[PDB]
């Protein structure tokens, strides 16, 4: 009954398997019924707000709604306050830069409903001069997210009470997450003894950045995939 | 709730260039009035008139911009900069980025003609 | 982009036949191709000179005595730019090691007092002689030797006399050297100048505070030195670097008082009494006002009629009155509408 | 020994530190800088330094040249550089070397030379 | 006395600070050597830069370093502080804290282990133990 | 064409003294895959003084050109031109070259020759 | 995230290793957070006691990954290497005493009237405001809302293990402290279940187009060498 | 064990000269059996006293007064960190490295004239023309 | 109650022996508590660098993935069988409302169906006329539920919570922290 | 811990300059130069690691097809100057020679698991 005679676990007989059996299954399959449900749900939403919902997309368990910027406040209000949706938590807001589009920036909102245990995504668009309506009036938590989106991308949010840089240095010029902003920026700092202060100077690198993306594959890697649309959401063929 | 900070202005894109002109001249007045506060916060060597001159030069740079959206963005960013300077959020190091001329002569050789630029491989 | 503001051109030939090609735009990662040794680089003027040199990527060799005292210099350059050597004036090999690879050698070694190991002659004549001999033996392209204003051989001052002697011995040994004589230098944390006036208990003059000189900003002396370093048309010339407008010591004390908002205490004493005091105080181990500085207090600055000046370097010295507030800021001492405005505010709460 | 610098002054370097490796005097690649060139171009950072402490790895080309040729019966030698004492995969990828042509033939990976017999 | 009363101010920027915390934890117990971490630079002899130094932070670090009374030393700890590390090519990162302050010892690792940091402290103590102070004055 | 130059925060030298090239990647001569040839690349022409030089300590390649490694991808030549105009960038379009089509027949390797063979095909 | 985009499946042993080391990581995090919180209020001793436990767990980190902190151990596909031979036994022996380690911290804090003076009704958040502000984890569970992704949307092996979720009611610092202390215990529970149910097999997905093949294949088989070359370049 | 009896017992087991040596280097009083010696002269010990905690059963006594962890030879460095059960002198011949070069151990020379001087192992990528005149 | 107290001699920590064990048992707040010092002969022994199992370890694999004779790679190539993202704009949903679906058609054969598909694909019917035209059967089956209710925001795996009270709870009755399972 | 370049038992270098370590390096800490050796071998003429850029992730050691670049268990190599932390090929080869026995213990213990 002492630690001196505690049994040696190191010499207990271990389990020994001969062959491990792991069947081959496509991970997407488990989503199929849920995918159908999301389709049905999205149809309802688009039928209820046809003034606003430009479209929707469904990938395995993620539902996205696509709307114009002027649609953001009503649809968001709906998503927050309708009894079947009840998306009370704002998860994140960010932007994605698409330089080929006439509207560079797509603004992405993710929402969570703890009531229904459900997530949803909402997209709109913007440019370097056309703002988006701030949703701080609906979610206080949105505040900082919009600030980050302004700091990284330059998207403005109309109605934001206090919109300023949150990440970058004071007086930083540029929006670093744009595809045309260079990786190491334009300016670097050092301590200047003549001036007795930290000074900013044009960037100079002892070793230049080496960009190895020139070695990307010359062959298309994955192909088209397969479509998981339910049969109730495909147009019929005549006969 | 999450309340705004000192000298915060909610973002509003003016629908008209005259309604923006009013706001812009008000921002210019704010900068000129804060110049002495700036000279005290940032312990600058130069004079208050130098600060006000610099402010005028900044506002002058965009004197001929036409598109309303661009002027709206220039105004909103200028107000952000005012809020940053007046709240002492900036340190001296970033504030002095605005005054490159105030530093002393960087050297004997700043080329102006083709030959001088060519001798320094800058032609 | 940065620039090489110190260089006139990109390809350079030293007088010793070395080809130097400048690489880069001129910033921290750029290199000029030059190598310089700065004797006395850890001191007041040397640190500015080293900062300016290392800024554009010229290789700087710094001979030092005490390790901890030179550490700040390392910050002024990129990796491999500032290089430290242990050096002592009684070790000839160490001087040779210090100058061996350089295109430029500048000597800023001087002391305003005597020590148990170095009197004025040992530090200003013998040390200058040894550095110059190393320079001449290794055939260095450029040698800049710094002396003081009023350097004269038969001077009443031992400082001035040994500085004139050092000039003569330098010219005798290396005939292509450039001699530079700065006026008194003020600046951030200067020696026996503004900083002393802003925190002394009492300034004590044996000549009523009547001596005149043309005080010069240390930054300007370093900038002039960099220009002399890189243009080979200053070979074998003498430079008198002095400020624009002449001042009396009492005037400078008055400006210091007015900018300080505090009255500086001045006492006038007899030269014999004050010289005795300074001789007595030389017994402690930390630097203290010299008997020879009291001697120099009776000498006013005398500019050589025929010597190159800031003008020949295309340089314009700044003004002490405009600089003093910036230079002395840490030592500064520090209604009807206010009352009415105060009435509207809350001063006590729950 | 005596290396003339760009200054025109002399750098003295002991003979043994001019050798590219302790087991080899000369360079083994056209792009390889010789010790003499290294000192000529970097002497400032070598002043007041002890050369005997600097890394001086042995040149592998002489060492591999010292290994005897392995003779093989057929047309093809197989090499993997394996460690028969340790577990796991400790050699190089297993390759096959043709030995039909006259002379010895080197493993691309480890330099071991094979020959038909 | 300098070795035995080794009081660092922590610039605990990032993950490196975690390893610094483990130096004071019971396994290594830094205070057994006389090391005490001080909030105030006024009461500190050593600055340990432990974490990524951003451009926004550089003047703050310089300011804290300047308020240290002399004598003073700096230890750079970790790749970020040493030369920028994983973030060397970032627009917002200082590429080594020796662009801002003089550095006496560099400790490698991402992060350096607690033992690596202790080894660096021992190197700084070796440098301290070999300093000439009155002998240096005697040379003058 | 909106002058977004003045709202981005980029240096003025980018829209003043730099030239960009807009092109499609050529089919590599070493491979038969064409997967990288459809996008429209935008990248900057090099600057002589600032491009690359050898570091004197370890031998790394230094650079002063902050755009040297940046390459934008566009889904069309027109999108790329629009973006370049919106940033005030002077550009050059390199039109792509494509393989001219011809008819290839295996049987052509065995066509009967009525006169002297011009060459012996070997297979 | 990358596995979802790749449409691949982590093998079962890999999922169990990820769950076990996720709960070890949760213990490490809560040691840091609770002891740092106590140190800020002025209770200096729980920090030392908890950092010794952190040292013990960081040894497991180092033995599976070769690093104390930045393991780079969990990767898209599974984990980078299999567990070494004597690890499950050592984790079990650490687990047999961690409960006492938790009891002594609770002896110092849970009923201390000064601790309560610093934590009770401090930093109160209502449930509705918690949802509106984007709070999650304890910051949410303290306000009375039973939400936890491990139970609501189960990932790697959390569906295969038994544990409870603590929920507060006052939405203050003291409720959140109690939640974190209970989460310590639940993580110990899960770690024991993983030590008992660790299955055999691969630890990364068995497709060499996604994860690198084992080295003895890489140095013997041509396809394996090609796939290794391509994955690393 | 923090007890006084442990210290007294170890000092008796170890002898007064060893007691003073340990008190002047490591500051504790350890008693254990010698396992082996370094190429540098450091000595390594293992103790099996039940009063010694986990990770304290192996230790080194350094050969020189300015001791440094970098003076521990590789192999012994792994053993001292409980990397391997068996000590380098006890490792069979099959598990030793074959060398075709002489083995030399060197510690950290930082802060010393022997500190590593880095350099570029390549000559410059572009070679200049050696100028030669010709007569017209 | 599993998880309950276990005695100190079943914990892998050093502890005390002899008279000192009696003293510790008399003086402990909780006698079953361990000290936290691992047992030196048992813990992390043998060292990870001298494990015998290292010399028998083989790369693990599972059947049928490791079969040499019946697994083409393309039958288990799950990356290339990835689900496509389905995009629906309002024209497509208009078509779903009017023409019905592949699952349940409401389209005529021949040229009629292709022309109907074309004229919805061109803009002839808008989404709102589509919705107004839609019958009760369509609206209830295919927009709302068969009862007329809207569908709820769907959940992949529904979680039924239960509250554990009494002795199996983590804290006793007083504490403001409950146990949810 | 600190990096080293290993040899074959013959004394020939193991590194054949495939540059897989340089490609994988998340910190771009490796710089490599190669050409044909005068005996015809594919070998590096320059192998540099910036230890102040390196994040000590071990990816180079995983990537290497011939076990050439390795991380030792050594952590005690702090320096007084940053220039001492730019490792060239000579330094790394000397590290391999210095630490080969400890490297062999580590390999004998972990090679089956890689
Ligand atoms: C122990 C005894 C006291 C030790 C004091 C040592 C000392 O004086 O250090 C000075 C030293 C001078 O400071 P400094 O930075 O050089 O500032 C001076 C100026 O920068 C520029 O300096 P300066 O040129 O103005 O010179 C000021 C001068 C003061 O000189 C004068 O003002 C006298 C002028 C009259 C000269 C003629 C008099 C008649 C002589 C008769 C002939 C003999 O002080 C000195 O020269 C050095 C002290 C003399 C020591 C020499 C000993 C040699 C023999 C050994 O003090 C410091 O280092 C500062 C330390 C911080 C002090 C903090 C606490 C201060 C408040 C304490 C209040 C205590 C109240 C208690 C009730
Ligand atoms: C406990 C030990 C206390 C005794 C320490 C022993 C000190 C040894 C000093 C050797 C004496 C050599 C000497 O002549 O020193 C004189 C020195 C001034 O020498 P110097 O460097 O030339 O200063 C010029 C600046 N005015 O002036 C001094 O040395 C002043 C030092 C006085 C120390 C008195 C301590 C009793
Ligand atoms: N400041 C002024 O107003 C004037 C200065 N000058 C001259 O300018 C030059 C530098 O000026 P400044 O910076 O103000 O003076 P500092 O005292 O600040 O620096 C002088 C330098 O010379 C070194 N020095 C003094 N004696 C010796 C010695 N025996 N051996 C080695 N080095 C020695 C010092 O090294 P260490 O730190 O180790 O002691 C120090 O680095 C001097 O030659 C001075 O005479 C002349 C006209 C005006
Ligand atoms: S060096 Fe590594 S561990 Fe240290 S702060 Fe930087 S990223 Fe974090
Ligand atoms: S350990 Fe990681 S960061 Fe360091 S050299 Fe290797 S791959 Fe690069
Ligand atoms: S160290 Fe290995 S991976 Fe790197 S270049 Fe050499 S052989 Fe290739
Ligand atoms: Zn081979």
């Amino acid at each position: 009954p002492s630690w001196e005679n505690i049994k040696d676990i190191r010499l207990d007989p271990k389990v020994h398997v001969d062959e491990v059996y792991e069947p081959i299954v496509n991970p997407a399959d488990r989503y199929l019924q849920h995918v159908s449900d999301l389709h049905q749900y999205a149809k309802y939403i688009m039928a209820a707000l046809p003034k606003y919902i430009q479209g929707f997309s469904v990938w395995k368990d993620e539902l996205t709604l696509h709307v114009a910027p002027s649609a953001v406040i009503p649809v968001t209000t709906f998503l927050r306050d309708n009894t079947s949706t009840q998306y009370k938590s704002i998860i994140d807001i960010t932007a994605v830069d698409y330089p080929s589009r006439e509207n560079r920036f797509e603004v992405v909102y993710n929402f969570l409903s703890v009531r229904h245990n459900s997530r949803i995504r909402l997209k709109t668009y913007a440019t370097e001069v056309t703002p988006v309506p701030s949703i701080t009036c609906l979610y206080e938590g949105a505040n900082w997210f919009e600030r980050e989106a302004y700091d990284m991308y330059g998207v403005f949010f109309e109605g934001h009470p206090d919109l300023r840089r949150i990440m970058t240095d004071y007086g930083f010029e540029g929006h670093p997450l744009r595809k045309d902003f260079p990786l190491t920026g334009y300016t670097e700092v050092r301590w200047d003894e003549e001036k007795r202060r930290v000074v900013y100077e044009p960037l100079e690198l002892t070793q230049a950045f080496r960009n190895f993306s020139a070695g990307s594959t010359a062959w298309e890697p994955v192909g088209p995939g397969r479509d998981d649309r339910p049969d109730s959401f495909k147009l019929p063929t005549p006969k | 709730a999450i309340i705004a900070t000192a000298f915060a202005e909610t973002v509003k894109f003016s629908g008209s260039k005259q309604e923006l002109q009013k706001r812009t001249l008000a921002l210019y007045r704010q900068f000129l009035r804060g110049a002495p506060t700036f000279a005290d916060l940032y312990e600058v060597q130069f004079s208050i008139p130098t600060i006000r001159t610099k402010i005028r030069q900044e506002f002058e740079r965009h004197r001929f911009v036409d598109d309303l959206s661009i002027q709206n963005v220039l105004y909103a960013k200028g107000h952000m900069e005012y809020q940053e300077c007046i709240n002492f959020w900036k340190q001296q190091a970033q504030f002095l980025k605005y005054f490159p001329e105030e530093d002393d002569i960087q050297g004997r050789h700043q080329p102006s003609n083709f030959v001088d630029k060519f001798l320094k491989n800058r032609a | 982009m940065n620039s090489f503001e110190n260089l006139a051109q990109d390809v350079n030939i030293t007088r010793s036949g070395k080809t130097l090609i400048a690489k880069g735009t001129g910033g921290r990662s750029s290199r000029t191709g030059y190598t310089a040794t700065v004797f006395g680089a850890n001191g007041f003027l040397g640190s500015y000179l080293t900062a300016k040199l290392a800024k554009h990527g010229t290789t700087v060799v710094v001979p030092y005595r005490e390790e901890m005292a030179k550490r700040h210099l390392k910050v002024t350059g990129d990796l491999g730019v500032v290089n430290f050597l242990e050096m002592d004036l009684r070790n000839l090999e160490s001087i040779d090691e210090a100058v061996r690879h350089s295109d430029i050698v500048v000597n800023l070694i001087g002391r305003e007092y005597e020590t148990k190991n170095f009197n004025y002659y040992d530090v200003h004549v013998e040390g200058a002689r040894r550095i110059a001999e190393a320079v001449k033996k290794h055939n260095i392209a450029r040698y800049i030797h710094v002396s003081a204003f009023n350097a004269e051989i038969d001077s009443p001052s031992e400082f001035n006399h040994t500085k004139g002697l050092g000039e003569q011995v330098t010219k005798d040994i290396v005939p292509w050297a450039t001699i530079v004589r700065p006026a008194p230098m003020f600046g951030r944390e200067d020696k026996w100048f503004l900083d002393r006036m802003a925190r002394s208990p009492c300034l004590v003059s044996a000549n009523k505070f009547q001596e005149t000189s043309n005080p010069v900003h240390v930054i300007d002396v370093a900038a002039a030195l960099e220009r002399i370093c890189f243009d080979d048309s200053t070979v074998a010339q003498t430079f008198e670097l002095y400020g624009p407008q002449k001042f009396t010591q009492k005037q400078i004390i008055d400006m210091v008082s007015e900018t300080l908002r505090k009255e500086v205490r001045h006492i006038e004493l007899p030269k014999a009494l004050y010289q005795a005091y300074t001789k007595a105080t030389q017994a402690i181990w930390w630097p203290t006002y010299s008997p020879d500085q009291v001697e120099r207090q009776f000498l006013s600055q005398k500019i050589d009629p025929s010597a190159k000046t800031f003008n020949d370097l295309d340089l314009t010295p700044m003004e002490l009155p405009d600089l003093m507030f910036k230079l002395i800021r840490p030592y500064r001492v520090n209604v009807s509408q206010l009352e009415n405005k105060e009435k509207t505010f809350v001063h006590i709460l729950d | 020994k005596s290396i003339i610098s760009y200054n025109g002054n002399t750098i003295e370097i002991p003979e043994e530190y001019t050798k590219q490796a302790p087991n080899r005097d000369s360079t083994w690649a056209p792009a390889q800088a010789s010790k003499t060139e290294i000192y000529k171009n970097n002497m400032v950072r070598f002043e007041q330094k002890d050369l005997s402490k600097q890394p001086m790895p042995y040149a592998g080309i002489e060492l591999i040249a010292q290994q005897p040729v392995r003779f093989v019966h057929g047309n093809t030698a197989v090499c993997d550089g394996a460690n028969h004492n340790g577990p796991g995969a400790q050699g190089h990828p297993k390759i096959f070397i043709n030995v039909d042509a006259p002379g010895s033939h080197a493993c691309q990976y480890c330099g071991t030379r094979y020959e038909k017999e | 006395a300098r070795q035995g009363s080794f009081w660092p101010v922590t610039f605990g920027l990032a993950c490196c600070a975690v390893e610094m915390m483990h130096v004071s934890a019971p396994r290594y117990d830094q205070d057994r050597l006389g090391i005490i971490f001080r909030a105030s630079p006024r009461q500190s002899d050593i600055m340990i830069v432990a974490g990524t130094l951003t451009n926004k932070m550089a003047p703050v670090l310089r300011q804290v370093y300047d308020q240290m009374p002399e004598p003073r030393w700096v230890i750079s700890m970790g790749s970020c502080a040493n030369g920028g590390g994983y973030y060397h090519f970032s627009y917002s990162v200082v590429r080594g804290c020796d662009r801002i302050v003089p550095v006496d010892v560099y400790v490698p690792g991402c992060p350096p282990t607690s033992e690596a940091l202790m080894y660096g402290v021992f190197q700084l103590q070796r440098k301290m133990r070999n300093t000439k102070i009155t002998r240096m004055w005697y040379r003058k | 064409v909106p002058a977004h130059e003045i709202v981005s925060g980029a240096p003025a030298e980018l829209s003043r003294n730099r030239v960009v090239r807009i092109y499609q990647q050529a089919k590599p001569a070493t491979q038969s895959g064409e997967y990288g040839t459809f996008a429209w690349r935008l990248d900057w022409d090099i600057v002589d003084v600032a491009n690359r030089w050898e570091n004197d300590l370890i031998g790394w390649q230094s650079s002063g050109d902050y755009m040297q490694a940046t390459q934008m991808k566009f889904t069309s030549k027109e999108s790329a031109i629009k973006f370049a105009n919106k940033q005030g960038w002077d550009f050059y379009i390199q039109e792509p070259h494509h393989r001219k089509f011809r008819v290839k027949q295996y049987a052509n390797n065995f066509v009967h020759s009525y006169g002297k063979l011009k060459h012996i095909r070997t297979k | 995230a990358v596995e979802k985009l790749l449409n691949v499946e982590v093998p079962l042993r890999g999922k169990y290793i990820r769950t076990m080391f996720g709960e070890i990581t949760r213990v490490l995090n809560h040691l840091m957070s609770v002891c740092s919180h106590a140190m800020d209020v002025g209770a200096l001793t729980p920090f030392l006691w908890g950092f010794e436990e952190r040292e013990k767990l960081m040894e497991f980190y180092e033995r599976v990954s070769g690093a104390r902190l930045h393991a780079a151990y969990v990767r898209p596909g599974g984990v980078s290497q299999d567990l070494p031979a004597g690890l499950l036994d050592d984790i079990y022996m650490w687990a047999t005493q961690f409960g006492d380690r938790l009891d002594e911290i609770e002896e110092l804090l849970t009923d201390n009237r000064i601790w309560k003076l610093r934590t009770v009704n401090i930093g109160t958040v209502t449930a509705q405001d918690a949802l509106n502000l984007g709070l999650s984890g304890p910051m949410l569970r303290g306000s009375g809302i039973p939400f936890d992704i491990r139970k609501n949307a189960p990932y790697d092996a959390y569906d295969k293990v038994d544990f409870d979720v603590p929920v507060g009611m006052n939405g203050d610092c003291y409720d959140r402290y109690l939640i974190r202390m209970a989460e310590f215990r639940q993580s110990l529970r899960i770690i024991e279940q993983c030590c008992n149910d660790m299955p055999a097999g691969a630890v990364k997905v068995e497709d060499f187009k996604i994860n690198s093949p084992p080295r003895n294949l890489m140095k013997e088989d041509m396809e394996a060498l090609i796939h290794h070359f391509l994955l690393y370049t | 064990s923090s007890s006084l009896y442990r210290v007294l017992r170890n000092a008796w087991e170890v002898g007064p000269r060893s007691y003073w040596k340990q008190l002047n280097s490591i500051g504790d009083t350890k008693s254990g059996r010698l396992v082996g010696t370094d190429i540098y002269g450091n000595k390594f010990y293992e103790t099996d006293h039940q009063d010694e905690i986990h990770l304290r059963t192996r230790y080194v006594e350094y050969k020189e007064k300015d001791y440094d962890m970098s003076q521990v030879e590789p192999g012994w460095h792994f053993w001292l960190g409980y990397g391997v059960d068996t000590a380098p002198c006890n490792t069979p011949k099959e598990k030793l490295p074959i060398r075709a070069y002489p083995y030399k151990f060197q510690p950290n020379y930082t802060g010393t004239p022997g500190a590593f001087v880095t350099y570029n192992t390549l000559k410059p990528k572009i070679s200049a023309w050696e100028p030669v005149t010709k007569q017209r | 109650l599993p998880g309950g107290p276990v005695p100190v001699f079943k914990k892998y920590t050093v502890g005390s022996k002899g008279i000192w064990e009696k003293l510790r048992v008399l003086l402990a707040i909780a006698p079953n508590r361990s000290t936290g010092n691992p047992i030196v002969p048992l813990y992390r022994v043998p060292t990870p660098g001298s494990r015998p199992e290292a010399n028998v370890y083989q790369d693990p694999s599972s059947y049928p993935t490791n079969d040499i004779a019946e697994n083409p790679y393309w039958k288990r190539d799950h990356r290339r069988a990835y689900p496509q993202t389905a995009f629906f704009d309002q024209k497509t949903v208009t078509g779903l409302l009017e023409l019905g679906s592949e699952a349940t058609p409401r389209i005529a054969d021949g040229e009629a169906g292709t022309k109907a598909l074309a004229n919805i694909a061109n803009g002839g019917v808008s989404f709102t006329q589509a919705l107004g035209k839609s019958s009760k059967d369509v609206i209830y089956g295919e927009v709302l539920t068969v009862n007329g209710l809207p569908p709820v925001a769907p959940t992949l795996a529904p979680k039924q919570w239960k509250i554990i009270e009494g002795e199996a709870a983590i804290y006793p009755k007083g504490y403001p922290c409950r146990t949810f399972h | 811990g600190e990096h080293a370049l290993r040899r074959y038992p013959s004394g020939e270098e193991r590194c054949i300059a495939c540059k897989l370590c340089e490609a994988i390096c998340p910190a771009l800490a490796i710089t490599i130069d190669a050409e044909e050796r005068i005996d015809g071998s594919r070998r590096t003429t320059k192998y540099d690691i910036d230890m102040t850029k390196c994040i000590y992730c071990g990816y180079c050691q995983e990537s290497c097809p011939v076990d050439a670049i390795v991380e030792t268990p050594n952590v005690e190599y702090a320096t007084e100057t940053r220039e001492e932390l730019l490792y060239n090929k000579e330094k790394l080869l000397a590290n391999g020679d210095k630490w080969e026995l400890e490297l062999q213990y580590a390999l004998d213990a972990d090679a089956p698991y890689r």
